[PDB]
């Protein structure tokens, strides 16, 4: 006689799992209540920052004509973004080299 | 089974070839022992947290996990070795 | 005459290889030479993935990149294009280290 | 056969083919991601815990992790991430 | 009616007085003194807390602690908490 | 009818309150259980750390002639300690102020 | 009540103090104006959290627990505030 | 003659006297006005528990003294005694701000 189950996902019309994260809370030892729309926002604006990374990779990978991403456009996108940057100045990414920066005092005459 | 010299096994084209990538133009031969000696001290500074990982989880092998706790508490996140 | 570059051109073209390339610049095979020698003077007989050891060489030359950079800063800052040891030792105080 | 591994994979995926339909992944970018996700995840409900803690609060609410991405984010980001997690925090009301 | 404030002030004024009879204290210093324990719990509860998520442990014993300690701590400052924590635990647990 | 009420920390020989540092640990919420000797461990542990710097302050307490420590001979304490300079490098001490440092460069001849 | 000008609140002989205390023996005259635009940001930041913090605590007073707060989230540690 | 102290006896002196002393530098009132300024910009209404503003300078104080000092091995390694804010923005952009 039960009703058929949506997902928390669904009531908000998203992508990641509500259940997964709200999981992850509580039994992270963070709290033992947690509300309902807390892990449905977390998931929208982990959802938001993930397009936004994922966009901007995306228009770097089609800058160098590749159609699948590799670390190098990740960190060309994450060292060229300001707020990016500054939000990760001390992250480490692995086989994403540097961003070519090249001191106009070391070029010749 | 012990090791007793594999410092000098960082070759100065090594060295010179991160100064490039580190945008270093030109470099002085005294530079070489004294990065190495700093870069050793940073890993025993990794690798001293990475054993009391392993003997904490009760392991004689090292994994990337290891790593990962290692460089994060001094927040040096890196992605992709994670999982 | 014999075809030579003159100094420092071809340094920066290695500058811009090496910082448009992402790979591993050291000869990996010291490298874990080097991390089992440090790694049996706190406990001897531990395995290693080598996924660690490469999560180590990332960090460790990203580091050493990083370091770099500000070791060119401070080369440059001190009107010169040369690094010399005091470059260093300046960025490991002002990194507090 | 083995545990199961649980993955973001699928739902960044999808979330890719939403903003980029044409292009595809690496593993090794995507293990990039899940290790960032989970970094992020832990930080801004490490933020949340503390709020909790200083709050004297039992319950976790959505007011908290709004303040918690004041605390975290940088500037428009913060704006926009506010903007969205509002509308989906009103449609899930909603439901 | 006045809420009583836990605070370790008493505490640092008997440990100064077995390490130093003879010495005082300003009220700030003591306050130094608590915000210096409330920091160093909070570091090393934190980082207990996160070993006990890495190895899916639910119960905090001494073991965790002396082993984050021996983390946090370089130099003889580990070594001689260690022994210390360990001498008290082990005459506790023969009480 | 019932045992005499005994402190913890007396048995553990100690004067921090364990019974204090181990509530405080469940309303830390850092594990669903906490075995015995963990708040023990802890308190011992800060009352080394403690005797450590306290020590240390009165050095610089009898070095600076003050029966009553302030947070100068605090600062004076700690930052010759350069272990505790990597331990607390990052920490700030209200009115400490720093340490008289001055270069052979600024000197003359 | 409205203020304008505390640019200049901080004085160049106080900024001269602060450097004696520094340990700079020669202070041109373009350090005090990029130095305020450094405090100036450094300032900004915290006290944006802080105003953060006390509409989050939903009080129209900051308290220095609010500042202990915004110390901490970059480890700039500070003691004997109520910590 | 009346006297007059060569340049840098004086003010040697007064680095020994403020490396001695531990108080305040800044008047209290222009920096509690600058903080209520500041604060305004985000939102009205506001009051000020003291605390917090002792805080708030002893924190900043100590904060632009670090830096201080930082730009002052800076400037020692780059063979002067003057200090020019091109300096303290390489220690800002070196140290990550």
């Amino acid at each position: 006689a039960r009703a058929k189950a949506k997902t928390r996902s669904s009531r908000a019309g998203l992508q990641f799992p509500v259940g997964r994260v709200h999981r992850l809370l509580r039994k992270g030892n963070y709290s033992e209540r947690v509300g309902a729309g807390a892990p449905v926002y977390l998931a929208a604006v982990l959802e938001y920052l993930t397009a936004e990374i994922l966009e901007l990779a995306g228009n770097a990978a089609r800058d160098n004509k590749k159609t699948r991403i590799i670390p190098r456009h990740l960190q060309l996108a994450i060292r060229n973004d300001e707020e990016l940057n500054k939000l990760l100045g001390r992250v480490t990414i692995a086989q994403g080299g540097v961003l070519p920066n090249i001191q106009a005092v070391l070029l010749p005459k | 089974k012990v090791l007793r010299d594999n410092i000098q096994g960082i070759t100065k084209p090594a060295i010179r070839r991160l100064a490039r990538r580190g945008g270093v133009k030109r470099i002085s031969g005294l530079i070489y022992e004294e990065t190495r000696g700093v870069l050793k001290v940073f890993l025993e500074n990794v690798i001293r947290d990475a054993v009391t990982y392993t003997e904490h989880a009760k392991r004689k092998t090292v994994t990337a996990m290891d790593v990962v706790y290692a460089l994060k508490r001094q927040g040096r996140t890196l992605y992709g070795f994670g999982g | 005459k014999p075809h030579r570059y003159r100094p420092g051109t071809v340094a920066l073209r290695e500058i811009r290889r090496y910082q448009k390339s992402t790979e591993l610049l050291i000869r990996k095979l010291p490298f874990q030479r080097l991390v089992r020698e440090i790694a049996q003077d706190f406990k001897t007989d531990l395995r290693f993935q080598s996924s660690a050891v490469m999560a180590l060489q990332e960090a460790s030359e990203a580091y050493l990149v990083g370091l770099f950079e500000d070791t060119n800063l401070a080369a440059i800052h001190a009107k010169r294009v040369t690094i010399m040891p005091k470059d260093i030792q300046l960025a490991r105080r002002i990194r507090g280290e | 056969k083995r545990s199961r591994k649980e993955s973001y994979s699928v739902y960044v995926y999808k979330v890719l083919k939403q903003v980029h339909p044409d292009t595809g992944i690496s593993s090794k970018a995507m293990g990039i991601m899940n290790s960032f996700v989970n970094d992020i995840f832990e930080r801004i409900a490490g933020e949340a815990s503390r709020l909790a803690h200083y709050n004297k609060r039992s319950t976790i609410t959505s007011r908290e992790i709004q303040t918690a991405v004041r605390l975290l984010l940088p500037g428009e980001l913060a704006k926009h991430a506010v903007s969205e997690g509002t509308k989906a925090v009103t449609k899930y009301t909603s439901a």
